[PDB]
DNA sequence: AAAAAAAAAAAAAAAAAAAAAAAAA
DNA sequence: TTTTTTTTTTTTTTTTTTTTTTTTT
């Protein structure tokens, strides 16, 4: 029976274990969800109750957790939901019994480490942490947020065992409301404070501090963001990384703080933190996550079967680009290119070639004047994948964007804190008005966009953060208005060495056509009085981020060869973007990423053709000319 | 400022609110607060403060039908505008959309209206800058560099994140004087708020996202 | 007095597998072991894990889920085995060291559940305190009796007695030395910073790791505290200390020869006689480069080096060649650093803008156990013996480029600083890539012009590789074919004639000669000289000094150090006359 | 007029030297 | 009651970052 330190009425409450116990159980034994979808709750048997086919899933695999969703109890029993949400300290137990009760009922032979503790979920959501009130103290309550920081592991005692000085005799004290009882006199000899405690000999649990940034939808006029404390106890250390968005669902803790870490005199004011029960990783506004790619039993059979059709499709590839951020109009190639970069080209591993890391994200930078919607395929974006984060160019500064060193105001111990850039490190960054940036904060992406590691040097400490992040960079063109007169080059106005980088510069101009106007004016009013759903097109890239990993063909080499020929070629004019050996690379990350869509797990000519056409659609080759402008 | 001396500073007291007394006040806000005048033993020196008992938001931050229905009311708001200010009329009736704002439409656009009175020397455009900020219910009126950089965002100062005049201004009407010789950095960050209604910061010490 | 009866059997067991187990041959090896323990300045003595499995499973398995609490009946059994056979000291203690356990865990795995029982860890040395005598037990005496306590174990802490039973002479002291290490890269979850365990070294294995190393660490992990508060802390208590990748399977040419095995010295001799061994370490060391021959030739013998000299007058003789690449970009010179840094060891990579002058050189803190200071090592400083591969060097800050200057001036770096000064040694080259100015290389222009480094920067430079992209058909096509190949046959495709381990070895073992310079080669090295400075009289890329003629002499040494050869023949003068007179370009110019 | 490098401001962290108070016996 | 170790506070300095300013194309 491992201890969790996250944790006739008892005492002044509403509770009596014995009926606590049998409503769960029954709660347990009896429940059916009848709005479950097949593909929500994949691998369960629907008709038959759902929990106790995770107690089966739980007797198989071995994990001794029970993730027990909060509204199934709200829906199955108001009064028990109320309960263990006013009472999280005396309700969990009920249910750790309960739940043990039922799993060694059936499966009387089944072997664990410890018994079964069930872990509440989805609370009912507090949408801004401020609005809690004293009265919410000591409550389950669940919440979401990114996290900016985790600590190292900090050991908590659970049993202190104790030696005599003389004799050496052992016995075993456990704690008892945080407090161990000294024994002051040895059992065996009979001595007098002859007992001493042993710190390697005791037992000890873990406990791990994170600083969690909240995202609150409810944000009142000019309330600042909010960070907070939260504690992982026992199994929970390390399951979120900085820069993971995450659901904590947790008991709101209030703790005395000494006016000195010295002194036992306490301010009257306390100060707040969340033990964790709970992490949920899945959000339906987003895609999955690495982590959920990483557990093979994320998709039912059927829908496996499903997204292969979609695969066979002609359009795959077009009704994807479709789907991204519908509010956005015909912008068909850009919409291609940013599905590229989500599916990402292949991870190779190049330590054997003595060559070192390579990277395998996109980088698309967007040039155009104000006017267009650049920001908007940016936020979106960034509010589309996980690990995604925003700057916005003169916001920003180096040391920022890459690591920096400060004073845990907790422990009060210099630490070293993770950038911005870091954060992303497998997600995406989306870099706005890029062109508004100082070149010292600049010089950094050089090394995140090309080996995807980040080597500080520093009093603090010496060390290569890696990140993997994709830059989706935004421009303004120099003037802030893409004039004809200027060529390219000359009008994006950054270095060459940088737009080298770039694996697609998409130029996004405004041709003055009557109908493009017509329509955009069209759909934006349509938008203002106002498809393949996100359900279908998450799943999609999930399984193609879990399963395919293409590798080139022959057809396909001798393509990417002539067209790297062809490209340098075509470049080697005055004012045009010109192509370089870091361009090649880029197409095959671009052939990859559509062989990646097609889930062909091969890449052929089909997929180079495309890179290529994708390509010179950027920097509108066909429409620009020798004399480039 | 009303009430300063001639040659001094604006003085700041304390005011520890409790009970019902909380989540009533945020900063810029004009309040009148009613509370007792109490010391905190530390002679006998002692600091002070209030203790709340009475907060009520005063002037802007303050918390019939049959002329509201009329054809030309829409005028009579427009030329109530700062009406020592002569002539101006079309301004005037532009700025008052300014206060209104269009609606935020989320299939997210913005429903703000951001209105720029350039012109020569002494043609009162900070006149109306400055009565914007009388009237509107949530303003801040930054001139030029005096409050330039954290004090338009926010900066770290328990380290506690603080906004500036965007972020007080946060849902309200933020009265920019001088625009044009203010910090290129500040122009900046405008340039976000104007479009993105937030302010990305990752400086060393801050990496947040406020909203704005 | 409780006997702990699982400790004593392990005592047992483990003193009869010391006297028990043979090797192959059939004697006793713990016993030729322990025979060198008699010997002061020698308390430790090591024990393969292996052997201790093969011998006795059931004990192994307990010392593994039970080694802290065993640790003391260990070293009491081998103070026993030790003591019955010769007349070591009564007092001199005697300490355990196990290795080649076979499993590993991570940094991040080093939960509770791993607390006080035996682990190995790998990871990455930051920096060494000093080293200390550390007190495990002694006398203790009461002001208010004279009763003296004695031999009351310290836990990690200044323990007294706790209670009276009614000095330093008379005590046993320890070597302790607190080394912190942190996690290593391919470890380093997703976006997540390196972990850092100060682990605890004891005699003897005192000092096996220093700052920039890669080391396994072998013990136990433990609790240390930081009415009274139980705020704990985890530490590693290391046994044992070894590389993470050996060089040799086994300082002085010879004393290299016998540390390593009898396969590796075949391997390490045939390469020496084998002719044409320049185009093989060439191709070996950068399959996937194509062309540029004579940057990886520059590169080679930057990783060999010359021979380090003082003069009578005390002047100090650079025996160690740097060198810079400056190009249009993708001509693969990152690729080049890359290469040098993940291939040679010591070898340190850093950045344009990414590092300060503290981290780049050195840095002062203080102990916080005693009243000393000790030095964190900047990447400069961990690159001593080795190369620093600065990329993007053009972008460095003056501040740091003054510094770097310094260390290529004198080798080394004097700090005053947080109440101690100090003249450390920094025996490094460099390996720079510097973008040209305006991101371009100009070919109408001196190399003064074409980047923007201080002179006093380049004079200092041996070599200078200029990669312009020369938009030629051919050569685009060899490029695109290598690398097509290169990402279509990840794993194969390259077959380089030595395994890097190989080169690695040679290169260890080499860097010890010391070649002379005959007389004939001096006469050739004149008249090289001489054609080199006619050759300045159309205009160069930069003018040619006398500090060439120290580049020449140096990259001549480097030679012979190639072939492991004595004496610098004329060959090897010949060929470092070509490869510096080819690093000179031509200004042309309509 | 705008960007690059330098200088200064300012804020946070460390040393530390000395006077006073609380806990221990 | 009398010591002692801590607690503070009160100055001062030092280091990193940011911001502000100066010089050059
Ligand atoms: N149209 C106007 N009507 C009334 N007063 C005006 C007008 N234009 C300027 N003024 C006067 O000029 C003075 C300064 O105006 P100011 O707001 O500083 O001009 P600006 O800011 O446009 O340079 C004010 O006191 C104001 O009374
Ligand atoms: N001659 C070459 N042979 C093989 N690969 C090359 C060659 N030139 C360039 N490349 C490729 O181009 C890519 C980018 O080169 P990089 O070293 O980043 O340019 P820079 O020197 O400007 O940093 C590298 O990954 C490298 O593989
Ligand atoms: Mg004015
Ligand atoms: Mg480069
Ligand atoms: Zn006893
Ligand atoms: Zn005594």
């Amino acid at each position: 029976v491992r201890q969790r330190p996250d944790l006739l009425v008892i005492w002044g409450t509403d509770v009596n274990v014995a009926a606590c116990k049998e409503n769960f159980q029954r709660f347990l034994q009896r429940f059916i969800d009848p709005l479950a979808k097949e593909e929500e709750n994949v691998g369960i048997d629907i008709t038959e109750p759902l929990y106790m086919q995770r107690l089966g899933e739980i007797n198989v695999i071995g994990e001794p957790f029970l993730n027990v969703n909060c509204e199934h109890i709200k829906s199955f029993d108001k009064n028990l939901y109320r309960q263990l949400i006013s009472y999280p300290q005396e309700v969990i137990p009920t249910f750790d019994m309960a739940v043990n009760e039922i799993f060694f009922d059936r499966y009387p032979d089944s072997i664990l480490e410890h018994q079964i503790q069930v872990r509440p979920f989805n609370a009912l959501k507090t949408k801004n942490m401020r609005n809690l009130n004293p009265e919410d103290i000591d409550q389950l309550i669940t919440i979401s947020g990114m996290v900016i920081r985790t600590s190292q592991l900090i050991p908590e005692m659970q049993e202190a065992f104790f030696q005599c000085q003389v004799c050496a005799h052992t016995t075993r004290v456990e704690m008892d409301r945080g407090r161990i009882a000294e024994p002051s006199v040895c059992g065996r000899c009979h001595t007098t404070h002859s007992m001493a405690l042993i710190h390697n000999r005791s037992l000890f649990s873990d406990k791990q501090m994170i600083k969690l940034q909240e995202s609150p939808e409810d944000m009142p006029a000019g309330q600042t963001p909010h960070t907070v404390i939260l504690f992982a106890h026992n199994d929970l250390v390390d399951k979120v990384q900085p820069g993971d968005r995450v659901n904590v669902t947790g008991i709101y803790r209030a703790v005395p703080i000494r006016v000195n870490p010295r002194v036992s005199n306490v301010k009257s004011v306390y100060k707040t933190h969340i033990d964790v029960i709970h992490y949920r990783k899945t959000d339906a506004k987003r895609l999955h996550g690495l982590d959920e790619e990483a557990e093979q039993k994320l998709f039912s059979e059927k829908r496996v079967e499903l997204l292969k059709e979609l695969s066979r499709k002609p359009d795959i590839y077009e009704r994807l680009a479709s789907a991204l951020a519908p509010s956005i109009y015909e912008h068909e190639d850009i919409k291609k290119g940013i599905l590229l970069q989500l599916f990402g080209g292949t991870r190779k591993d190049f330590s054997h070639t003595g060559r070192g890391k390579f990277r395998a994200e996109i980088n698309i930078l967007l040039c155009g004047d104000p006017g267009t919607s650049k920001s908007q395929l940016l936020q979106y974006v960034y509010n589309l994948v996980p690990r995604g984060q925003y700057t916005s160019g003169k916001g920003s500064s180096a040391v920022g964007l890459t690591a920096y060193v400060m004073k845990d105001p907790e422990t009060r111990q210099l630490v070293l804190q993770t950038g911005a850039l870091v954060l992303s490190d497998n997600g995406i960054c989306c870099i706005d008005e890029f062109d508004k940036m100082n070149e010292s904060t600049r010089s950094v992406l050089h090394e995140v966009m090309e080996q995807q590691t980040l080597s500080i040097a520093k009093a603090g400490i010496i060390c290569q953060l890696n990140a993997r992040t994709s830059v989706l960079a935004a421009a303004n063109p120099i003037e802030s208005q893409w004039n004809p007169k200027k060529t390219t080059i000359e009008n994006i106005q950054l270095p060459h060495t940088l737009l080298s980088r770039f694996d697609l510069i998409f130029l996004m101009l405004d041709p003055q056509d009557e109908a493009y106007d017509r329509r955009l004016a069209h759909h934006l009013v349509a938008l203002y009085y106002q498809l393949l759903d996100m359900a279908v097109l998450k799943d999609y890239i999930a399984y193609a981020h879990s399963t395919i990993m293409p590798r080139l063909s022959e057809e396909a080499s001798q393509a990417l060869i002539e067209a790297y020929v062809d490209m340098r070629k075509i470049g080697s004019s005055r004012g045009m973007v010109s192509a370089y050996p870091r361009q090649l690379e880029s197409l095959i990350r671009l052939a990859e990423a559509h062989a990646k869509v097609r889930l062909s797990n091969k890449v052929e000519a089909i997929d180079v053709e495309e890179a290529k056409r994708l390509h010179r659609e950027a920097l509108k080759q066909s429409a620009t000319d020798p004399r480039t402008g | 400022s009303d009430q300063v001396p001639v040659g001094n500073i604006p003085r700041s007291i304390t005011v520890l609110v409790e009970g019902e007394n909380t989540r009533i006040a945020q900063p810029g806000d004009h309040v009148s607060v009613t509370g007792i005048f109490l010391p905190i033993l530390r002679g006998l020196l002692s600091e002070t403060y209030l203790e709340a008992h009475r907060i009520v938001k005063m002037n802007k931050s303050e918390d019939e039908l049959r002329q509201i229905a009329e054809e030309d009311f829409y005028e009579k708001l427009a030329a109530s505008i700062a009406p020592e200010i002569y002539g101006h009329e079309d301004v005037k009736k532009a700025l008052l959309l300014l206060l209104v704002g269009g609606v935020d439409q989320s299939p997210k656009i913005r429903g703000n209206i951001n209105i720029c009175l350039m012109g020569d020397p002494g043609v009162a455009k900070s006149q109306l800058l400055s009565y914007i900020d009388r009237l509107a219910p949530r303003s801040q009126y930054t001139t030029g560099r005096g409050s330039s950089g954290v004090g338009l965002t926010a900066a770290v100062l328990e380290l506690t994140l603080e906004g500036g005049a965007l972020v007080l201004a946060d849902q309200g009407v933020c009265c920019i004087d001088e625009f044009d010789k203010m910090a290129e950095a500040d122009r900046t960050a405008i340039h976000e708020v104007m479009e993105q209604q937030t302010i990305s910061i990752a400086k060393a010490g801050i990496l947040t996202t406020l909203n704005a | 007095e409780v006997r702990d009866e699982v400790a004593e059997k392990c005592q047992k067991l483990f003193l009869d597998f010391l006297e028990e187990f043979q090797s192959s041959d059939g004697e006793i090896k713990y016993l030729q072991l322990a025979e060198e323990l008699i010997r002061p300045e020698r308390n430790t003595l090591v024990v393969s894990f292996v052997d201790l499995e093969q011998f006795n499973q059931q004990l192994s398995t307990t010392i593994q889920e039970e080694f802290y609490r065993v640790y003391p009946y260990l070293c009491r059994a081998l103070k026993t085995f030790v003591k019955d056979r010769k007349e070591i000291p009564l007092a001199k203690d005697f300490y355990v060291a196990f290795q080649d356990l076979p499993t590993r865990h991570k940094i991040r795995e080093l939960t509770s559940s791993r607390i006080g029982l035996l682990t190995r860890i790998s990871g990455q040395v930051v920096r060494t305190h000093p080293v200390h005598p550390e007190l495990v037990s002694g006398t203790f005496l009461c002001l208010d009796c004279q009763t003296v306590i004695r031999d009351v174990e310290q836990q990690f802490k200044y323990t007294q007695p706790n209670i009276c039973r009614n000095d330093t002479n008379k005590s046993r002291f320890v070597d302790f030395q607190k080394v912190r290490i942190q996690e290593t890269q391919a470890e380093l979850p997703r976006g997540s910073i390196p972990r850092s365990l100060e682990v605890i070294l004891r005699a003897e294995a005192v000092e096996s790791a220093q700052a920039g190393d890669k080391c396994d660490f072998t013990g136990t992990l433990i609790v240390v505290p930081d009415v009274r508060d139980l705020s704990y802390r985890l530490v590693f208590l290391a046994c044992c200390v070894a590389p993470t990748n050996p060089r040799f399977g086994g300082q002085t040419a010879e004393s290299i020869k016998n540390q390593m095995t009898v396969k590796e010295w075949e391997k390490v001799f045939e390469m020496s006689q084998d002719k044409n061994l320049y185009h093989n370490l060439c191709t070996s060391l950068f399959p996937t480069i194509h062309g540029n021959d004579e940057v990886k030739r520059g590169v080679l013998l930057m990783l060999f080096g010359g021979v380090p000299k003082t003069t009578g007058e005390g002047t100090s003789l650079r025996g160690d060649i740097n060198v810079c690449i400056v190009g249009d970009p993708s001509t693969a010179k990152s690729q080049f650093l890359k290469h040098v840094e993940e291939f040679s060891p010591r070898a340190v990579y850093t950045s344009g803008k990414a590092s300060s002058a503290a981290g780049l050189t050195a840095a002062v803190v203080r102990d916080e156990e005693s009243h000393e200071f000790v030095i964190e090592a900047g990447a400069l400083m961990l690159a001593d013996n080795g190369v620093c591969c600065i990329d993007e060097f053009d972008k460095m800050d003056v501040r740091d480029q003054v510094a770097i200057h310094e260390a290529m001036e004198q080798q080394t770096i004097s700090i005053t600083k947080a109440g101690v000064k100090a003249t450390l040694n920094a025996r490094t080259s460099i390996l720079a890539a510097a973008n040209p100015i305006s991101g371009h290389y100009d070919r109408s222009k001196s190399l003064k012009q074409n980047i923007n480094l201080s002179a006093p920067i380049m004079s200092r430079f041996d070599l200078f590789f200029i990669l312009v992209d020369e938009c030629n058909e051919v050569t685009d096509y060899a490029i695109a074919r290598r690398i097509v190949d290169l990402h279509s046959r990840i794993e194969e495709s390259i077959d380089r004639v030595y395994s890097l381990d190989d080169i690695r070895r040679y290169l260890l073992f080499a860097r010890q000669f010391k070649p002379k310079i005959s007389k004939e080669s001096e006469d050739f090295i004149v008249e090289q000289y001489k054609h080199l400075r006619q050759r300045d009289g159309t205009k160069s890329s930069w003018r040619i000094t006398v500090r060439q003629l120290e580049s020449m002499i140096r990259l001549s040494e480097a030679m012979a150090r190639m072939h492991c050869c004595d004496e610098v023949q004329p060959k090897h003068v010949k060929e470092a006359f070509r490869l510096l007179n080819k690093s000179i370009i031509r200004v042309e110019t309509p």
